């Protein structure tokens, strides 16, 4: 009537992704962790844009929407930030937001690429990830783009720009020993990269007592967070959600 | 124009209870937990944890509508064990599990970084 | 119009790869080789660069105001 | 008590018409201590059954080996001594038909009792004397154990 004793084995760790394996766990917990990776890890992304002057071929909403998807290095600064609506400031402050300013005037006879390099933050710890660089817009001669922006804490459930992951590969039972999926012709199906079957075999023998365990993860970071940090913040956030629900339930019972 | 603001899937407007408990009169020792501003993230994991308790006779959850952010969890236990007690025990076990997993994941990262 | 910042499906950054992609095509790469050189494995990401049309170049021919 | 029927059978065909379901097979079985024909749909995936296998079969009104009624509700926390511990494959169904060779003037000598375990169909044909415990729309348990 109690918790499992889950175990971790990291099979690969780079700056782009972490690949690991969780054993001795329910499928629901593993899927919830996989889901929290996408929807509930808070990062910093541009969410307030004031355009002082735009002469580009792209209208203002296009530029703002593109700026929102710029990923920002939010490794440690995100934890000490607060959500803006929770912050008591007069709408903005260094404790709930990070200011950006962009001012690019193409006064030359060559197409000026306005990239992420031109985004200038008021905080050195929160820069564009590429700072090759993400192209915001291209400008002709005599075209100015001048705006300020603010980037705030949020998570991917609200909007996909706060999604830190760039694809979360998730798997379990690579040889289909549980027959949670039924191949009409198992011969035709290529082996998973985690399969332990020899090539003369196409499918592990059926396991009547099996249960899903040994879930294989490959979490790729878009760049806002290191993948280690993505997984750790995900587990911390899910634990925080469960503890808050525990507090509310204790209040409701009392 | 009828698009809801995106924040009304995890934020409680004023006068809204996060979680509400209602006795189920059809069967003895049965309760319905209606949790607002939650989804399958907590519903599925809590249901799976509750199913591991031997004293839980029934544990299920539903989202009554994908555009409405309620989850209803029905829990029925044996008649010596309140469903509320089972629910609290399930959450405590999940929290202990996730804390253990955090610790082991930090250790695994340190070992992989060191070599 | 212009290259999207993110792949629509997986959310991988693909906006900083258009210029490099074109550069690799001027290096006489096959388009598969160029996409591999830029580290785009999932065909969701490969679809982005492989099917993008950079219409903004045509729009910068017209005078500003 | 509460055992409506008991025998030992041997399988003479696993599926004579070719399998129509990948997990369920239609065993055709014969009884050696009597003359009872059995047709039985078995979930072979969890309980594989080979041709020529022998097994004890028991058709019971209840499981608690006291005559106490079962209530027809799943109680995993049941503590009573159950007959299911003595067997490998236990299904629970409802007899839905009892055919016979009765004429308009005589009683049936041969009876054929049909039981449906959630859809898995069983026919048990044989002498009427062995099948008097059956009665249509009565819940019943099929317990089964393969013998060496
Ligand atoms: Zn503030
Ligand atoms: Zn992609």
């Amino acid at each position: 009537p109690y918790a499992n004793q889950p175990t971790v084995r990291i099979t690969e760790l780079t700056d782009e992704n972490v690949k690991f394996i969780i054993e001795n766990t329910d499928l629901a917990v593993a899927n919830s962790i996989r889901r929290v990776f996408i929807a509930e890890v808070p990062i910093i992304a541009i969410d307030w844009v004031q355009i002082d002057a735009n002469s580009s071929v792209l209208h203002d909403e296009f530029i703002a929407h593109r700026l929102g998807l710029i990923p920002l290095t939010s490794d440690d600064i995100v934890d000490k930030l607060q959500y803006s609506r929770d912050c008591t400031c007069e709408e903005f402050c260094p404790e709930c937001s990070v200011e950006f300013t962009l001012d690019v005037r193409c006064n030359e006879d060559q197409t000026r690429h306005v990239t992420s390099r031109d985004l200038i933050s008021n905080s050195p710890r929160v820069i564009p990830v590429t700072s090759d660089d993400i192209l915001i817009v291209k400008l002709r001669k005599g075209q100015e783009l001048r705006l300020r922006a603010y980037a705030k804490k949020g998570f991917g459930k609200e909007h996909a720009k706060w999604n830190p992951t760039a694809g979360v590969a998730f798997e379990y039972d690579p040889d289909n020993a549980l027959r949670h999926t039924v191949y009409p012709k198992p011969e035709e199906w290529p082996k998973s990269e985690y399969s332990e079957l020899d090539e003369d075999e196409s499918q592990a023998p059926y396991d009547p007592n099996g249960k899903p365990e040994r879930f294989y993860y490959n979490v790729e970071s878009c760049g806002s967070l290191r993948p280690e940090t993505i997984v750790l913040s995900a587990l911390s956030g899910l634990k925080k959600k469960l503890s808050d629900l525990q507090t509310q339930l204790s209040h409701e019972i009392q | 124009m009828n698009a809801p603001p995106a924040f009304e899937s995890f934020l409680l407007f004023e006068g809204e209870k996060k979680i509400t408990i209602n006795k189920d009169t059809k069967v003895p020792n049965a309760c319905l937990f209606t949790i607002n501003k939650e989804d399958h993230t907590l519903g599925n994991i809590i249901k799976s944890q509750l199913l591991k308790d031997p004293q839980v006779l029934f544990a299920g959850y539903k989202v009554p509508h994908p555009l409405e952010h309620k989850i209803i969890i029905r829990v029925q236990t044996t008649p010596d064990y309140s469903p509320q007690e089972a629910f609290t025990n399930a959450i405590t076990d999940l929290i202990s599990e996730l804390s253990l997993l955090e610790e082991r994941f930090r250790v695994a990262i340190k070992d992989k970084q060191e070599g | 119009m212009i290259i999207p910042v993110r792949c629509f499906t997986c959310g991988k950054i693909v906006g900083n790869k258009w210029e490099a992609y074109l550069g690799l095509l001027q290096a006489e790469y096959t388009e598969g080789d160029a996409l591999d050189a830029l580290g785009l494995k999932r065909y969701c990401c490969r679809r982005m660069l492989l099917a993008h049309v950079d219409l903004i170049e045509k729009l910068l021919n017209y005078a500003p105001l | 008590a509460g055992i409506l029927f008991e025998d030992i059978f041997d399988v003479k065909d696993i599926d004579p018409e070719g399998k129509k379901f990948d997990r369920v097979s239609r065993l055709h079985c014969e009884s050696e201590s009597f003359k009872m024909d059995l047709i039985l749909d078995v979930n072979i995936q969890i309980y594989p059954v080979d041709l020529g296998d022998k097994f004890r079969l028991v058709i019971a009104s209840t499981l608690y080996e006291d005559g106490t009624l079962d209530d027809g509700e799943y109680n995993p926390t049941d503590d009573r001594p159950s007959r299911a511990d003595q067997f490998e494959y236990v299904m629970y169904g409802k007899v839905y038909r009892i055919e016979g060779d009765e004429t308009s003037t005589e009683a049936a000598t041969r009876l054929s009792a049909y039981v449906s375990y959630g859809g898995l169909l069983m026919r048990l044909q044989g002498d009427a004397n062995n099948l008097h415990g059956f009665e249509v729309d009565s819940r019943v348990y099929l317990l089964m154990k393969k013998l060496a």
